[PDB]
């Protein structure tokens, strides 16, 4: 009110709002996965000349499935993480298939040193593909030795971006640490190139109910009370909305159930007090709330909390007889200062009941007058006001 | 909350334009104190919560069906409840309604008074302490106020309690067949929701941004972009709510005018007779009966209107013996053969004698 | 000629669930009382011609025993261009997009009582060649009512077609009926059943089936092409749309949508 | 502190917020006149019904049975002085019509 | 006819602006509706020439 006095009632003051508790996550498991368990997990590879080029489409790219290995050393995205692919979608996935020395994967890198790498693969000058090492020993290894995978491509015209070493005798797991047989496997991948065919999977938590938390299902947020609803969502159907197309109902992505969505409990908050001088004693309404969340006379306690059609009141005593109101509440309710003072809520009155004694043949007739010379202010006029508006 | 629910950025973004939301508050809320005191004056017009006897001896006239029931949970009168019945007919983003001060129940226990103190004693307590009166004197009262002369009433006493409670026979089954007499108040009330519906539905346009949802837009763009997108969503919701305050200020102005008219027509009709034409009800008020429906007040209008017009010869004045007598009250009317004096509204020759007409002047005039 | 047709337009919006809710959306829909072509397959004359389609296709039927097995979908259908297959068995389809090379004639040819008064297949032209390819899916070993039960006519495949987006998108329903004569009068949502995100997309669709003095097959279906509409749905207390009004039939039905 | 050519754009929006507060001013002005334009309606109606004339209107001019009113000029408003009659001691007989 | 008169691409940028000119044009026609209700009001009082 910007004043150190404030005169007697009720004035509406900050909104009280209840905070979200927690963060729920729901997601289904796992979806259709990609063609990469494949290249990430084989038995046999191709050759290093007939280099492999697997187009992928039309799939879910997910890393859930891919990540879950521990062989791994150090599987990170220079621009991007694991992790955060659950809500990326790819254009078209390249995946490349080869077997050639453990020493050589560093020169499948892109930006490598050595001309005996663009012999068999070349270097692009633009590769995303986030490089991998990992053991392969065992799956490339022959009891003889397998020389098949030889690196004669010795052609001597300079080798273009994709356009289509032998210090060992075959690939034996008598080599020693670095320099036995490892595969490669790169999942290269060029995004805004391809129409979205692809996209990545999701995370899944625990479930919560009857409290006030953001949500995330299946990509819709939002803030509420999650309860169980007796709505039956069709076998396809997955979100619900109301009249004015605000979300009341979703199904949850796990369990085959229908929760109804509440808004967490908000509403106005109105001070009452009698006048300054009077005393410095005042009650708090929050409008339209149940006092079952007032804890979350600012205080977790509500003293003598009042439960009202109005809203829940609290600091002012619940008396039950009737009087004028002196600070409406609402819903016939008023609150005032009386008799060791404190601050009292009733039922207001309309006033004093009369029973006319009317009758037959009985008039009361009036055998003298008053006369009463009663005010009354009305507004005529107001200032007038002319702007400069330039 | 409409605007930036659920975000700090955006709450931090719309703190730049000022007081815009404190106005709004502060203009939503004079129209909800006006709606009390709008309900106020029209109802709590008595000092005295008045009520009729346990005996129901009114002259034989009935109002039974405008009464309360007390067997009823709702101490409502047999039309308040018909017209409750026939009345008939968001809390995410903001928007919150206040109960009205004044509940059904008491808004009924006014109309009640009302109702008692008119019965039981005229317009007396209306204008002072309620004084009895016999209900068959108090029509007499008023048929004198309409200009018909009480004998009319007292020697016709029993037709016209007939005719009132046929009337409210009718009343009562017009209000419980048709449902289109309560459109002014179905009218308000669609009107409200349907403003409510759309600020609702305001809430899912871009306004040019990329989304029309804040969380959206905060996790798919960084600081600055995010920033402009919240910015267009911030002025067009801003619109939108200045638009519906607007519109809302404009309807509580009429619906005053509305609660100043019923006002009136309580203090007017109910609390006394009116000599206004066409303003409680049409023909010659004779008296009023006040009824609580949702929302609005109803008023049951009773009139008096003549009913079988028969045609005399009439002349101004009359020549007896060189003096022109006139008619103290009423008119000369003859059949054909004789002439007498009558009064006005009402057909009831007598013989024209001294005490009837007043002399002045002479024939020449 | 072309047939009356009603209706019968309409498939559903979207998953989202209303309840006792009059819900208005501009898609791309049959029209009301639109013209929608008739075709009746017959088994030297042959009723089985190439069609284009324009933005989506609503495909009504009442054959039994699957003769109409499945649908080809391409803008070439020479090989040039990945195509869908949709031929389908009682135990699931084979929904293929590759770079197919097709033939005059590619389907089974089931050729039961035709010419020999046995059955037989003749011929396995299903697959023509797959010269190359782009990616192939099998469906769940469904048991769908596709089969051969005459009865009285309760088989009506409705089923409708879109493309948008870079996501193919078929709804269908199954719904009984009593009158064996044309398409008879009622109401019927057709739930969605496959969502697909192929991303290839079709100029031209035909449907998958020397015969002389053979008597005329005994196999109607029909064809008709989706526009861009608005529509007034009216969805029930379980979210399942009654009753639908198309708003720019008539001045009436534009009144109802206002 | 700006070039003008990124200057324009900072002031369209002053401009803007400035020229919305105005129109909310005057459209507030504009409501405002019309409600008080009705109480002054209403003041002249009471001064010619009751200080001019003697009013049958129930509660109009004050309440009771009116005698007379007898205005009083306040700022920006009227005061009337209703004077009124008021029975006071009633006493029951027995009627008969 | 008035903001966007007879261009497709603005009448489409305005379509993202939700139901304002609804709401106009519904406060015109309350507006065109009331003038003749208060006409019948004030003159049609009697209903017998
Ligand atoms: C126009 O109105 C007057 C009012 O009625 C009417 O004149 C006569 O008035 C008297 C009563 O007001 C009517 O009743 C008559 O009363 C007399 C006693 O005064 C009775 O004797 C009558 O009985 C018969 O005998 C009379 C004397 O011989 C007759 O004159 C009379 O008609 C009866 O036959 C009777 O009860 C009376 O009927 C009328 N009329 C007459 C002639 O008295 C006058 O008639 C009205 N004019 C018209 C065209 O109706
Ligand atoms: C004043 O109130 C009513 C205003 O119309 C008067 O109408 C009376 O109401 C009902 C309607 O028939 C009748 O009964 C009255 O109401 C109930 C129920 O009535 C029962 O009896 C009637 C036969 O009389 C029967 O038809 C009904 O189905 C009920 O079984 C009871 O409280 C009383 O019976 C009461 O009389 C009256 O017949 C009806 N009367 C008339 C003239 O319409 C009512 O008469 C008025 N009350 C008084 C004391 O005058
Ligand atoms: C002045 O206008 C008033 C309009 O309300 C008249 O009051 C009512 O008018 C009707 C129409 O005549 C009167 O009906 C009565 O009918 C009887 C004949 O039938 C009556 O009796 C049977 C039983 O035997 C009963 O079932 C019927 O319903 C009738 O009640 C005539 O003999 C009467 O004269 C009279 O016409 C009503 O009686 C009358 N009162 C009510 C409550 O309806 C009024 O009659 C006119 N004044 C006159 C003509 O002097
Ligand atoms: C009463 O008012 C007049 C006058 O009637 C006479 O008035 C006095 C001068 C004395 O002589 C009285 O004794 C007498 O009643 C009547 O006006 C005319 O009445 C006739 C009916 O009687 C009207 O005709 C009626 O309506 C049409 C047109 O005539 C036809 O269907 C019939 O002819 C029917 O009778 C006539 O129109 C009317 N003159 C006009 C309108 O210019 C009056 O009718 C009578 N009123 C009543 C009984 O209600
Ligand atoms: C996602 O992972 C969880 C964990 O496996 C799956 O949850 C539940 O998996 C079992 C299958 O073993 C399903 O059967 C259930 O068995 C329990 C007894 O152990 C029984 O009490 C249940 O009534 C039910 O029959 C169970 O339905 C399933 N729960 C859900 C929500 O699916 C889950 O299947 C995996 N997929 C999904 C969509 O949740
Ligand atoms: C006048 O009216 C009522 C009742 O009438 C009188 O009752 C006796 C006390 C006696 O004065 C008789 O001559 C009258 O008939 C008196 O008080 C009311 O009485 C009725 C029941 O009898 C009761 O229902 C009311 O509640 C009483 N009070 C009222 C109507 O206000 C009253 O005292 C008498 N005197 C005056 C000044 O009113
Ligand atoms: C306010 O909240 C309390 C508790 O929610 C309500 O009391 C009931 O308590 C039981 C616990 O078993 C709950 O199951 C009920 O839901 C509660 N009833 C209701 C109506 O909520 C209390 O009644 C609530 N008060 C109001 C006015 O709604
Ligand atoms: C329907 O019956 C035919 C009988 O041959 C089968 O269809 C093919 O069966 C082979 C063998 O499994 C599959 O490779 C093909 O994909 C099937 N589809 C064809 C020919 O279009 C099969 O028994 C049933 N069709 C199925 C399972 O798709
Ligand atoms: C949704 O559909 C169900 C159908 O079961 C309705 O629930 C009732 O279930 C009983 C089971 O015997 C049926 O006999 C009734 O026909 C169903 N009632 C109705 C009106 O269809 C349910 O009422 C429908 N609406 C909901 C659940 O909100
Ligand atoms: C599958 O790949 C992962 C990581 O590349 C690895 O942990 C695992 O050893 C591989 N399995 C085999 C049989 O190579
Ligand atoms: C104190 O406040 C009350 C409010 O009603 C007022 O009646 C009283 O005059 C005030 N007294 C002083 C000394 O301010
Ligand atoms: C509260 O209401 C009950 C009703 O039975 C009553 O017994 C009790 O006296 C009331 N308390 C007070 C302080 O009036
Ligand atoms: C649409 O179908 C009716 C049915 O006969 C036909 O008369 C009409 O010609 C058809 N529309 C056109 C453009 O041919
Ligand atoms: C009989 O069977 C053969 C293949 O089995 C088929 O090609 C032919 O159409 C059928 N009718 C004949 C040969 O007349
Ligand atoms: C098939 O088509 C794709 C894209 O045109 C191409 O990458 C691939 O090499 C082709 N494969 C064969 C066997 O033709
Ligand atoms: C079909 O062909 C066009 C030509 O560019 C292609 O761009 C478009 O993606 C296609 N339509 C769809 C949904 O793919």
């Amino acid at each position: 009110l910007k004043s150190f006095t404030v005169e007697k009632g009720i004035y509406q003051t900050s909104n009280f709002r209840v905070q979200p508790t927690e963060s729920i996550v729901r997601f289904p498991n796992i979806t259709n996965l990609c063609p990469f368990g494949e290249v990430f997990n084989a038995t046999r590879f191709a050759s290093v000349y007939a280099w492999n080029r697997k187009r992928i489409s039309n799939c879910v790219a997910d890393y859930s499935v891919l990540y879950n290995s521990a062989s791994f050393s150090t599987f990170k995205c220079y621009g991007v993480s694991p992790t955060k692919l659950n809500d990326l979608c790819f254009t078209n996935v390249y995946a490349d298939s080869f077997v050639i020395r453990g020493d050589e994967v560093r020169q499948i890198a892109p930006g490598q040193t050595g001309k005996i790498a663009d012999y068999n693969y070349k270097l692009p000058d633009d590769f995303t593909g986030c490089v991998i090492a990992w053991n392969s020993n065992n799956l490339d290894s022959k009891v003889g030795g397998n020389y098949n995978y030889l690196y004669r491509l010795f052609r001597k015209s300079n080798l273009k971006p994709f356009e289509r070493p032998l210090q060992s005798y075959g690939f034996q797991p008598t080599n020693g640490v670095g320099y036995q047989p490892y595969r490669v496997v790169v999942l290269s991948f060029e995004l805004l190139h391809a129409p979205a065919t692809v996209c990545g999977p999701k995370k899944s938590t625990n479930l919560v109910k009857n409290k006030c938390v953001n949500f995330n299902f299946n990509g819709l947020t939002g803030t509420g009370v999650l309860t169980e609803s007796n709505k039956k969502f069709l076998p396809f159907q997955q979100f619900g909305r109301d009249i004015a197309d605000t979300t009341d109902a979703v199904r949850d992505p796990q369990t085959l159930e229908i929760l109804d969505i509440t808004p967490c409990s908000f509403g106005g908050v109105s001070v009452i007090t009698p006048g300054t001088n009077t005393s410095n004693q005042v009650a708090v309404l929050y409008q339209g709330v149940n006092c079952t969340e007032v804890p979350v006379r600012v205080y977790s306690t509500g003293s003598n909390v009042f439960q009202t059609r109005a809203g829940c009141l609290i600091g002012a005593e619940h008396v039950n007889n009737s009087y004028e109101c002196d600070i409406p509440i609402g819903a016939g309710i008023c609150a005032s200062y009386q008799t060791s003072q404190s601050i009292i809520a009733y039922t207001m009155s309309l006033g004093a009941e009369n029973s006319v004694a009317y009758s037959n043949n009985s008039i009361a007739i009036p055998t003298n007058f008053t006369i009463s010379v009663t005010t009354e202010i009305l507004p005529v006029s107001m200032t007038k006001t002319s702007v400069d508006c330039t | 909350m409409y605007i930036c629910g659920d975000s700090t950025e955006c709450s931090n973004l719309l703190l730049q334009y000022g007081s815009f939301c404190t106005q709004l508050n502060r203009a939503l809320t004079g129209i909800a104190v006006e709606q009390d005191k709008n309900t106020q004056e029209v109802f709590a017009q008595v000092k005295q919560i008045y009520k009729t006897p346990p005996i129901k001896d009114f002259g034989g006239f009935n109002f039974s069906q405008i009464l309360p029931d007390p067997s009823k949970p709702s101490k409502r009168s047999f039309i308040e409840d018909l017209l409750f019945n026939k009345v008939t007919l968001q809390k995410f983003n903001g928007l919150t309604v206040l109960p009205p001060l004044l509940t059904d129940e008491m808004i009924a226990q006014y109309t009640s008074a009302l109702l008692a103190g008119t019965i039981t004693s005229g317009w007396t307590f209306g204008a002072g302490a309620a004084l009895q009166i016999p209900f068959a004197m108090q029509m007499a009262y008023r048929f004198n106020g309409i200009g018909v002369t009480q004998n009319v009433l007292y020697e016709n006493q029993k037709l016209i309690a007939n005719q009132f409670n046929s009337a409210i026979g009718k009343i009562q089954d017009s209000l419980s067949s048709t449902a289109s007499a309560l459109g002014k108040l179905q009218d308000v009330v669609n009107q409200n929701a349907q403003a409510l519906n759309t600020l609702v539905k305001q809430l899912s346009s871009n306004f040019g941004a990329i989304s029309s949802v804040l969380n959206d837009i905060l996790s798919r763009l960084d600081p600055p972009e995010a920033e402009v997108q919240i910015d267009r969503l911030i002025t067009g919701r801003l619109q939108s709510l200045q638009t519906y305050v607007t519109q809302q200020l404009i309807r509580a102005a009429e619906i005053r005018a509305s609660a100043n008219l019923a006002a009136t027509k309580m203090s007017e009709c109910v609390l006394g007779q009116s000599k206004r034409v066409d303003f409680c009800g049409k023909g010659y008020h004779l008296m009023s009966f006040p009824q609580s429906a949702p929302h609005g007040v109803v008023f049951l209008h009773v009139t008096y209107v003549p009913a079988q017009e028969k045609n005399f010869t009439t002349a101004p004045a009359i020549c007896h013996d060189g003096k022109a007598h006139f008619p103290r009250e009423g008119v000369f009317v003859s059949n054909g053969t004789h002439w007498f004096v009558t009064q006005r509204n009402f057909y009831e020759p007598q013989i024209i004698t001294t005490d009837n007409t007043f002399v002045s002047g002479n024939c020449d005039v | 000629a072309y047939t009356n047709s009603f209706t019968r337009g309409v498939y559903y919006p979207d998953k989202v669930f209303r309840s006792s809710v009059l819900h208005s959306t501009q898609d791309l829909f049959l029209p009301f009382f639109s013209n929608v072509t008739w075709f009746h397959a017959i088994h030297k004359r042959f009723d089985n011609p190439v069609l284009p389609f324009n933005d989506g296709v609503y495909f009504a039927s009442t054959e039994k025993s699957n003769i109409i097995r499945g649908w080809i979908f391409g803008t070439t259908l020479d090989s040039k261009t990945q195509s869908l297959l949709i031929v389908n068995n009682a135990t699931n389809v084979v929904i293929k997009v590759c770079e197919f090379q097709f033939c005059n004639d590619p389907f089974l040819g089931v050729y039961y009582h035709k010419n020999n008064k046995s059955w037989m297949e003749s011929e396995f032209r299903v697959y023509s060649s797959a010269n190359n390819c782009t990616f192939e899916y099998v469906s769940q070993p469904f048991l769908m009512d596709l089969e051969g039960k005459q009865g009285n006519f309760k088989n009506l495949r409705e089923f409708v077609f879109k493309n948008i987006d870079g996501y193919f998108k078929i709804y269908s329903k199954h719904t009984p009926i009593n009158l064996v004569r044309d398409l008879p009068q009622g109401f019927s949502a057709l739930e969605p059943l496959v969502d697909l995100p192929i991303g290839i997309n079709i100029t031209r669709f035909q449907t998958l089936l020397s015969s002389s003095g053979w008597t005329a097959g005994a196999a109607a279906y029909y064809v008709g092409y989706l526009q861009p509409r608005t529509f007034l749905l009216k969805y029930n207390e379980n979210g399942t749309i009654t009753d639908a009004v198309d708003c720019a039939l008539d001045p009436l039905s534009e009144t109802k949508c206002t």
